[PDB]
């Protein structure tokens, strides 16, 4: 159930012996082909689904074209076959209430989006090492960030200032260091302590939170 | 202690503080942002200066003199601080993205903590 | 069943039913309705002699309203006819509740509640919360309690469970196991049923366990995700 | 047959390569004489069963194989592409070329001799018994095969192989090959006999009948099939026989990855493995090592209609392991480099841990109890107690995680751990599930493994449910026990002791009272020896310092300064294991010299009587504990000096560990 289309004879085997002949069959494993196989359920976007249900779910057979592509949190965006498989209704006798008719999809070509791979120019490129040459760029990335709250600069460079990232350099033959930043916050209620939490999440650059 | 920023937010009430407030939120009931996340994301591809003496030099007096502050005033610091005063000036260069490690980030890398802690 | 037709002391039962493509998705949980088909009898095969088992087989939803826009043009004739004499505000607060004795600074603060404002999703992230949330808190034998009776048969959807939180760790999500395939998957809550509505509790003083906790994340940003054993998904509410 | 069960004709035949295995005759003359065949005599004799058919033999073969300008097919090509076909063609080469009578094995010195020649001349005699079933020749074999590939600049000469790629990358054309993979080893399983050869008996005819041995299920057949007890109106009823039948070894591992190669993704997975030959017995879990190996699937043959449809469920098998990374006997020249140099009390307080700041007190008080000895040799029915458990307290910014615990991974035996995992119920050992093998074995915590060593434990507040019986029952003589409803079996307790307990919440107070933050009274006023401290006082010629400390080690890579000569962690665990060889007895001027020390121990303590600062009310466990911390640096520093000025540097420890808290 792996050639897509076709509903061919199936052959209920996993290998044969002794052929028309009185020789023990041998089987060269080099020039046997193999392939691989793997299923992933896929949800439903979770803001366009209007209120009435929970998320849904289907799911996908692939081959190795594009497996480990797939990591799970990619906003991602398959095309395919649409395909059923199964015997409904003969297979077991008076067959009551059991559907078999399983949603299958044996696709092709994913491709992440972004609503990792942005190709730019030398247009661009080279637009943002002529406004890294003004030396004013890190005041005005902080004031250009959160367009609805006053003040809080200190605030406001810090989360431009983790959201970038320092390094670790790990020791060799050596425990490494934290390299991570983890900054915190508190405040009496309704300053704005969760307001610009939730806006780091759509610019997260495939950062998803709990 | 395996944190390093406690802000504190303040809601202290002044008249043209509060004024302005005002306005703001009611002008918005009706530099980009797609630049900025590619800005970000190429300069996590750009190297990793970590190396210069003149600013290491600063900042251990600059670690000193609130090292005389510390412990006689509000909250006790450890030697872990000192790797987040390497890390902040560490990635403001990479603000910069350049391959020294300059004098001009280690003001702003001192003058944050002043507010963090007083 | 309908929870109001049999009482001595017992319980309701529930049955089984299945439909046509061009006659389903036509009902949210939550509603009255009327139905009326067959009484067939299948006999699946997963209890002493060979016994089976009842369910509907349905040809008709005659429902009542849906309470996905799209109805016909004399209903709101008579609107367009209502909504130009300005009488609508002053109207309403004797009209709306047959059986109070006046209460007009509460009774304005209702029919506002009901329809709510808007919802924006202006050209930046960020959003702003449209809704409004009111509290009645005074002495017994004020009518504070009947009032919230009043608006659950009003509302388009309304749910009612106004009583000791019950277990408000359980009230917005619940996992378990599967009879089929053991498995983890999402299946109940009291938010997720009750979204572009109302929901009506009380009791603020005596739940101190995980109600707060509960509602803290709840409102404000309307925007929940479960981290428990399976899925982290940030689910739409809008309450 | 028809429908396609003729193939097209491959150019890539196997007789080309039959007669390529008969010129692997005395041939290779390049490396006394034939020296594969010189391999040959010593396994013929019987001592050793593993030959070694390496990659080197075949090029270097192919290297004088560059003169005669004949068609000669490639090697390395078809044993990389059915690497599992180059053994059954091989050994129907060896027999042919095999020197048989070699050795001289009279009636005992072999392992199953008498009986396989009883055996032989018992089918030599029926083969001509008329007035028939040859030999398979699985029968007899009594050795192995083994390959092994290059990664050396022999590659790099002239043209792979053997890159070492990771399993994340494997699934493709790489199955049926033979490819290296490393890894860590876990789920060590134990040897098992399978089986290779069988013999069934009827006790009516005696004919064994033979047959191959199948995949992990077969099936014995009927007794109406042989020659002379069949073929009648009555016939001998089958079984089986055990001496007869030949059994091989086998064991079960799995592989992971080594958790830097992983990418910023999912998690990594297993792979399984197996033995075969003589490998065996070889493996540790923990080997941080590498298997090179040839691939192959194999069928499931369980409920395969309605699930498993064309499932694989590969494994690998083993080939070769190359592992890596591992007393008066050619070491002798270091354990002279410490007698000559001497510098005992500073070089090696210097030694071990010189990646701090200040603190040498401590580091001294730490290498006597790595070395311990026997505290007293009793005789009598009088377990005395030993090794003496030190524990630590207070709060630097310094992570004193990292400077306990890296003296623990490099001291002998001394395990590491936490408070999350094995808590005070699962510090011993207990019974738990496991796979479908011998369940409810005895799995162990740390006390049941880490006898006689370092017990370096962190987070004292943690899990103390547990915990606070699991301390008492170790500083306890002997009670390490599992008093479950299993079993009421008592095993031993040998081991020190290195605890560090945080504070409570911000700096300990030192102006307030003591033990506000460590929550037992009775574990430690009365059965430990002595304290530290790790208090923080604002001092501006040390920071500084330790500013510089600290930023020194970014700029280069690089740590050591202060004319010190750093010391291989060998040494001194020689040192230590030499000097836990001497056991020095006492003179009488020592116990003179205690006894005008307890009383002037007792007068000072019974003058305070007061709850501001001390502790202690001198104890004779005390008074023991100073005996036995003397013995350890006389054992340390053994050059027979058991006098007052031994003892004299035991109270200099003493009071430099107490009154750490009058600052
Ligand atoms: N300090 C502030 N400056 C400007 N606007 C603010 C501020 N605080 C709140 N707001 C406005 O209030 C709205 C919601 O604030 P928000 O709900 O995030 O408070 P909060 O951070 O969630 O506090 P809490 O977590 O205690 O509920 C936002 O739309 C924002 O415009
Ligand atoms: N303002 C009012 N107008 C009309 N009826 C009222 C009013 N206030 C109370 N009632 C009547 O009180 C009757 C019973 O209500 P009830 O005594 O249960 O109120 P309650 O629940 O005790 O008030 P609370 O919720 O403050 O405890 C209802 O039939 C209702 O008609």
């Amino acid at each position: 159930a792996t050639t897509t289309l076709t509903t061919r004879i199936p052959t209920p085997a996993i290998y044969p012996t002794e052929d028309t002949e009185g020789n023990k069959l041998t089987t060269e494993y080099g020039y046997s082909t193999f392939i691989d196989h793997q299923r992933i359920t896929v949800q439903e976007m979770p803001e366009m689904a209007p209120a009435g249900q929970l998320p849904r779910s289907i799911d996908v057979i692939l081959d190795d074209d594009l497996v480990d592509k797939t990591k799970p949190g990619d906003r991602v965006n398959v095309v395919g076959v649409f395909k059923s498989l199964g015997a409904g209704g003969m297979n077991q006798s008076n067959s009551n209430t059991l559907i078999g008719f399983k949603t299958l999809i044996l696709g092709n070509t994913v491709y992440p989006l972004h609503a990792a791979r942005q190709m730019l120019t030398d247009f661009d490129i080279r637009n943002i090492n002529k406004l890294s040459k003004k030396k004013d760029i890190f005041d005005i990335l902080s004031q250009s960030l959160a367009p609805s709250i006053y003040g809080h600069d200190h605030i406001k460079k810090a989360i431009l200032l983790m959201l970038m990232g320092g390094v670790e350099k790990n020791l060799e033959n050596g425990s490494h260091l934290r390299g991570d930043i983890n900054i915190l916050m508190v405040g009496d209620p309704s300053t704005a302590k969760s307001q610009l939490l939730r806006f780091v999440l759509n610019t997260a650059s495939l950062a998803i939170a709990t | 202690s395996r944190f390093d920023l406690l802000f504190v937010v303040t809601d202290d009430i002044n008249e043209i503080r509060d004024r302005s407030i005002s306005e703001h939120v009611l002008r918005t009931h009706r530099v980009t942002i797609p630049f900025l996340r590619k800005y970000v994301q190429y300069a996590k591809e750009r190297v990793i200066p970590q190396l210069t003496q003149e600013a290491i030099n600063v900042i251990v007096k600059n670690y000193t003199d609130l090292r005389n502050d510390d412990n006689t005033k509000k909250s006790p610091i450890t030697a872990r601080t000192l790797e987040t005063l390497i890390r902040l000036a560490t990635a403001h260069a990479k603000v910069r993205l350049s391959k020294t490690v300059n004098k001009v980030d280690a003001k702003v890398a001192a003058n944050l903590l002043r507010f963090a802690l007083l | 069943e309908i929870p109001e037709l049999v009482p001595v002391g017992e319980m309701p039962r529930n049955l089984t039913m299945t439909c046509d493509r061009y006659l389903t998705n036509k009902v949210i949980p939550g509603t009255r309705v009327t139905i009326v088909g067959i009484y067939s009898i299948y006999n699946s095969k997963n209890s002493g002699v060979a016994i089976r088992t009842p369910y509907i087989k349905i040809l008709g939803i005659q429902s009542d309203v849906e309470t996905v826009t799209m109805f016909t043009e004399e209903e709101e004739e008579e609107f367009l006819q209502l909504s130009r004499n300005p009488k609508l505000y002053e109207i309403l607060t004797n009209s709306i509740a047959p059986s109070i004795f006046g209460n007009e600074d509460i009774k304005k603060a209702i029919v506002c509640l009901l329809m709510g404002g808007s919802k924006k999703i202006l050209p930046d992230g960020m959003r702003l919360r449209g809704d409004i949330n009111v509290l009645l808190l005074g002495d017994p034998g004020t009518a504070k309690s009947q009032l919230l009776k009043f608006v659950e048969k009003v509302s388009p959807i309304a749910v009612y469970t106004s009583g000791k939180g019950s277990s408000a760790a359980g009230l917005t999500a619940s996992v378990q196991r599967d009879p089929m395939t053991r498995e983890f998957y999402l299946e109940g809550g009291a938010m997720v049923l009750a979204d572009g509505g109302v929901v009506c509790i009380d009791e603020f003083d005596k739940m101190r366990d995980e109600d707060r906790v509960a509602i803290h994340e709840a409102m404000e940003q309307q925007t929940i995700s479960i981290a428990k054993a399976g899925i982290t998904t940030v689910l739409n509410s809008r309450t | 047959m028809s429908a396609a069960l003729p193939s097209i004709q491959l150019p890539v035949d196997y007789n080309n390569l039959f007669n390529e295995i008969t010129d692997f005759l005395v041939t290779f003359k390049q490396d006394k004489g034939p020296k594969y065949m010189a391999m040959l005599q010593k396994v013929a004799n019987r001592e050793l069963n593993s030959v070694i058919i390496d990659l080197d033999d075949i090029l270097q073969y192919q290297n004088e194989k560059f003169l005669q300008g004949t068609q000669a097919d490639d090697l390395v090509s078809a044993i990389q592409q059915n690497a599992n076909h180059f053994t059954e063609l091989f050994c129907r080469a060896i027999d042919n070329n095999m020197p048989l009578p070699t050795k001289e094995i009279d009636y005992k010195d072999d392992v199953l001799d008498v009986i396989l020649n009883q055996r032989r001349l018992r089918n030599e005699r029926m083969l001509s018994d008329r007035t028939t079933e040859l030999f398979p020749p699985n029968l007899t074999r009594r050795y192995f095969l083994y390959f092994k590939p290059l990664s050396q600049n022999c590659a790099r000469r002239y043209r792979i192989s053997s890159k070492p790629l990771s399993v994340r990358q494997i699934k493709g054309d790489f199955l049926g090959q033979l490819i290296t993979v490393r890894g860590i080893i876990t789920r060590v399983s134990d040897v098992k006999p399978a089986v290779e050869v069988i013999a069934y008996t009827c006790d009516q005819c005696g004919y064994e009948v033979f047959q191959e041995v199948n995949s992990r299920t077969f099936t014995p057949l009927s007794e109406c099939t042989s020659e002379e007890c069949s073929q009648n109106q009555t016939k001998g009823q089958l079984f089986m026989s055990t001496r007869a039948s030949k059994f091989s070894a086998f064991q079960e591992c799995k592989i992971q990855e080594l958790s830097q190669q992983v990418p910023v993704g999912h998690i990594p997975r297993s792979l399984n493995i197996h033995v075969n030959g003589t490998l065996v017995r070889s493996l540790s879990p923990g080997d941080i090592v590498d298997v090179t190996g040839i691939f192959l699937p194999a069928p499931y043959t369980g409920f395969k209609a309605l699930k498993a449809g064309l499932l694989t469920e590969t494994y690998l098998e083993a080939q070769f392991v190359r592992q890596h990374k591992k007393l008066t006997s050619d070491v002798e020249e270091r354990v002279m480099e410490l007698i000559t140099s001497g510098d005992v009390y500073n070089r090696l307080a210097k030694s071990i841990a010189p990646e701090i700041y200040g603190n040498l007190d401590v580091k001294k008080a730490l290498l006597l109890l790595l070395v311990g000895g026997v505290d007293k040799r009793v005789g009598d029915g009088m377990k005395i107690r030993g090794d003496i458990n030190v524990c630590l307290m207070g709060d630097p910014g310094v992570a004193k995680s990292q400077l306990l615990k890296a003296i623990c991974k490099i001291s002998p035996r001394g395990v590491y751990t936490t408070g999350k995992g094995s808590s005070g119920v699962g510090l011993t050992a207990a019974v738990m599930k496991d796979p479908v093998t011998d369940e409810m074995i005895l799995e162990g915590g740390a006390l049941v493994l880490a006898d006689n060593g370092i017990c370096c434990i962190d987070e004292f507040d943690k899990m103390d449910e547990s915990d606070r019986t699991a301390i008492h029952e170790v500083m306890e003589q002997q009670t390490i026990s599992i008093s479950k409803a299993g079993i009421n079996t008592t095993l031993n307790a040998r081991t020190s002791i290195l605890a560090a307990a945080n504070p409570l919440y911000g700096r300990y107070n030192p102006r307030l009272s003591p033990l506000d933050n460590i929550n037992l009274p009775a574990a430690l006023l009365s059965r430990f020896d002595i304290l530290f401290l790790m208090l923080d006082i604002p001092s501006r010629d040390d920071d500084e310092k330790l500013a510089e400390h600290v930023t020194y080690v970014h700029m280069h890579n690089k740590q050591p300064d202060l004319d010190f000569t750093p010391v291989e962690p060998s040494k001194m665990r020689e040192y230590i294991a030499y000097a836990k060889t001497k056991r020095p007895v006492m003179s009488e001027a020592v116990n003179d010299y205690v006894v005008q020390a307890y009383i002037r121990l007792r007068q000072d303590s019974k003058r305070e009587m007061d709850s501001k600062f001390s502790f202690g009310q001198a104890t004779p466990r005390t008074l023991l504990g100073i005996i036995r911390l003397s013995q350890a640096l006389a054992k340390l520093r053994l050059a027979d000096m058991v006098d007052i000025d031994d003892v004299e540097e035991a109270l200099r420890l003493v009071r430099v560990s107490k009154e750490s808290l009058y600052q």
